[PDB]
RNA sequence: GUGGUGGCGAUAGCGAGAAGGAUACACCUGUUCCCAUGCCGAACACAGAAGUUAAGCUUCUUAGCGCCGAUUGUAGUGAAGGGUUUCCCUUUGUGAGAGUAGGACGUCGCCACG
RNA sequence: GCGGUCGCCUCCUAAAAGGUAACGGAGGCGCCCAAAGGUUCCCUCAGAAUGGUUGGAAAUCAUUCGAAGAGUGUAAAGGCAGAAGGGAGCUUGACUGCGAGACCUACAAGUCGAGCAGGGACGAAAGUCGGGCUUAGUGAUCCGGUGGUUCCGCAUGGAAGGGCCAUCGCUCAACGGAUAAAAGCUACCCUGGGGAUAACAGGCUUAUCUCCCCCAAGAGUCCACAUCGACGGGGAGGUUUGGCACCUCGAUGUCGGCUCGUCGCAUCCUGGGGCUGUAGUCGGUCCCAAGGGUUGGGCUGUUCGCCCAUUAAAGCGGCACGCG
RNA sequence: UGAUGGAGGUAGAGCACUGUUUGGACUAGGGGCCCAUCUCGGGUUACCGAAUUCAGAUAAACUCCGAAUGCCAUUCAUUUAUAUCCGGGAGUCAGACUGCGAGUGAUAAGAUCCGUAGUCGAAAGGGAAACAGCCCAGACCACCAGCUAAGGUCCCAAAAUA
């Protein structure tokens, strides 16, 4: 239920980010704001 | 002024700042006569192993 | 049963009054704020006291009944 | 007397050294058992001395027992070999230092006083003696 | 003298009581605008100056509450010993807490105005 | 041996630094949160009294009292009302590369960390932000899997296949993990060691056992103490059941009986005496007394015990539960 | 060792919180009895009694307080001379008792487990009759020399029938 979760940058398709969320409160694929180091910018990174 | 100082009692048996006290004076064997200054220090180690020690002015 | 208990954790004083120290060294290990922090003096998260600059340890009472840790340099 | 609840089953034997905090003057009734040594008091041990001064006062006066046993004592059963934990509570306890007033006496004579607390001093195992109050 | 703003372990505080608004601080009149109230212009914010300082706020009294706090004496206890050794005692040194005597209804500054 | 435990966190024990053991006392963890984080702004609780409709003991409303007596995701401790507690906006710093220096530390690890750089969030700005309130929420290497890579590529070019970086798969929970993969009988047993380790006897202790004593409520026609003696208390002994494992494992023979006895006295008989609820005979109880004596058989391997029949009496124990 | 400054909440003390707890005043509330019963409102056993308050107590897992010691530190002082780093070589991981502080235990054990100091172990000698672990004291050797320690001085057996 409790899954921890590699994100990924859109763009970059490059993982970047090690997480954690809830299925049920959090059932939609998660994005965040964060840093690309690969890009040195700030991306939408989502869920995978 | 100075003071005189002699063991009459052993050191064996008696815990290490004792023990320590008497080397730092600078004692070995007993009945040893040592002479020192009438420091702070001095009286406070003499006031430490008062039953091991005679003194004298 | 009742047999059990965890790592004693080596919290309470590290530097001691009137002593100069390097920065970044550690002065106070513990859990909940038990002293505050001062003068040149920072707070990490499990609420252990650092020194951010070198000078002596000072440590002092924040008014009544609270203490504080303070790092005057010289 | 037992207390009704008990934040942990299993205590500590602690130490009797020293005299009495407080308990140490006649306070409710006129006079009292003074205890002249450090020693524990059972349940049994009070309850017995309390039957005694009341059935020898013929149900007069008033009495008050300051002490209370708070303390609880276990026991191993025998055959049991050492360790494997600790023993069962077998009854209740209350330490009672040198000092100590255990028993005050007012609302009767002096002489039914006296002869009361020394029935109660033969059934506790403490040396004791009598005060007075001013 | 009032207002603002800081430091000192409230010895500063809490309560009660008296007086004052010269300027000042305040209440106070409203929602016109910036802005705001899981409702309300009560609070926030804005604008004003009819009125009262009643309250708050200042200054004074009060030792009622709370705070501070000796001296003496004791318990405890380091060291050195003794005993009849789950404890007790002695010499020396230190030395509380409690209970008080007493203190204490503030001290130190900076700035603006009168 | 069973039970229980093995890793981690909190308290006590832990003896005012730290550390500190026990099969010592009490509890928890093997997660949760996308807001329960960050920032900016704002707010302060619990309960009590009073009153008020359903609405009560108690929902919700209002005033006062109210210093924390609340809450702080989750255990306990510490701490926090200058908030870490509570509410509303904007976000995602629950960032990347790092990191002087310290704490702890056998090693492996663990902890804190100002500050620098990049690129940002919030906020007017100062400035705070490298998760949460602090401390548990976890585990090596090997081995495989996934993604990326400016790395390598057995003469060359590639490829296969490896490496580096990120990450997944272990109640390997006996949690520093033996092997990818594993239960038992032995009285047919054997070796090597051990009194480091069981036990008899011995020793220390004496809870227990036996015996003795204190108080004396009461029973005793009345009368506490002729005789008993509750609840309670205090001792002796070292025959019981135990506890400790000090001696003995390069021998320790295990009970009972037989032969021989010896000792103690807490005396079964005989001997002396006091008290009596002792009319006399029988007695009861206590003090002194250990000189001698203290039976034969049926049952059971039995000690004991029951029975038969006598006895003046058919003692209790110790002497390695005397003596192979 | 002294001086100075700090951290720290122990023994003690105390009830200011958390629990336990005694007696008293009062009492919500809970019991019956009766009258009144739609079971509705009382009045009493000095009925049981939350809660408040007065006085008294109590605690390893309570603290408004809080030592002595011990600990850290001082380009502070005095006296002494061992601390650090690098490398070679080890052995030791069965410990025992005594005193003090605690636990388990039956606040019993020459018991068990820790701390602290000592001794033994690895230490002879003198005393405790004898007696690793207690008290005094540390054997380099010789002396038909002396002064003392604990412990002792009537004889065994040196010293006072002081
Ligand atoms: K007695
Ligand atoms: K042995
Ligand atoms: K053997
Ligand atoms: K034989
Ligand atoms: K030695
Ligand atoms: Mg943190
Ligand atoms: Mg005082
Ligand atoms: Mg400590
Ligand atoms: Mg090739
Ligand atoms: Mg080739
Ligand atoms: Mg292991
Ligand atoms: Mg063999
Ligand atoms: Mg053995
Ligand atoms: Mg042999
Ligand atoms: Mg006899
Ligand atoms: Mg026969
Ligand atoms: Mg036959
Ligand atoms: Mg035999
Ligand atoms: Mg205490
Ligand atoms: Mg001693
Ligand atoms: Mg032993
Ligand atoms: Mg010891
Ligand atoms: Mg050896
Ligand atoms: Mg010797
Ligand atoms: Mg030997
Ligand atoms: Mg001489
Ligand atoms: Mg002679």
């Amino acid at each position: 239920m409790r899954v921890n979760i590699t994100l990924e940058c859109t763009s970059c398709k490059e993982r970047n980010y090690l997480t954690n969320k809830n299925k049920r409160n959090n059932p939609d694929r998660l994005e965040k704001q964060k840093y690309c180091p690969r890009e040195r910018k700030v991306t939408l990174h989502r869920e995978t | 002024a100075e003071l005189k100082i002699t063991l009459k009692r052993s050191v064996i048996g008696r815990p290490q700042n004792q023990r320590a006290t008497v080397k730092a004076l600078g004692l070995g064997k007993v009945n040893s006569t040592v002479t020192k200054p009438a420091n702070e220090a001095i009286k406070g180690m003499v006031n430490t192993i008062s039953h091991l020690v005679d003194v004298e002015e | 049963s009742n047999g059990r208990d965890s790592e004693s954790k080596r919290l309470g004083a590290k530097s001691a009054d009137g002593q100069t120290v390097t920065g970044g060294s550690i002065l106070y290990r513990q859990r909940g704020t038990k002293i505050y922090p001062g003068v040149n003096v920072g707070i990490g998260g499990d609420d252990t006291l650092f020194a951010k600059v070198d000078g002596v340890v000072r440590f002092e009472r924040k008014g009544r009944d609270k203490k504080q840790v303070s790092v005057y340099p010289v | 007397l037992v207390p009704k609840r008990v934040k942990h089953r299993r205590e500590f034997r602690g130490k009797m050294r020293g005299e009495a905090k407080g308990g140490k003057e006649v306070a409710f009734g006129e006079w009292g058992l003074q205890a002249t040594e450090s020693h524990w008091i059972t349940n049994r041990q009070i309850e017995a001395a309390r039957i005694a001064m009341t059935r020898y006062m013929k149900r007069g006066g008033k009495v008050w027992i300051k002490i209370f046993p708070h303390k609880s004592y276990t026991s191993k059963a025998i055959g049991v070999r050492m360790g494997k934990g600790k023993g069962a509570p077998e009854g209740w306890v209350s330490p009672v230092k040198r000092g100590k007033i255990m028993f005050e006496i007012a609302g009767v004579p002096e002489e039914v006083a006296r002869e009361a607390l020394r029935l109660a001093s033969h059934k506790l195992p403490v040396k004791t003696k009598i005060v007075k109050r001013e």
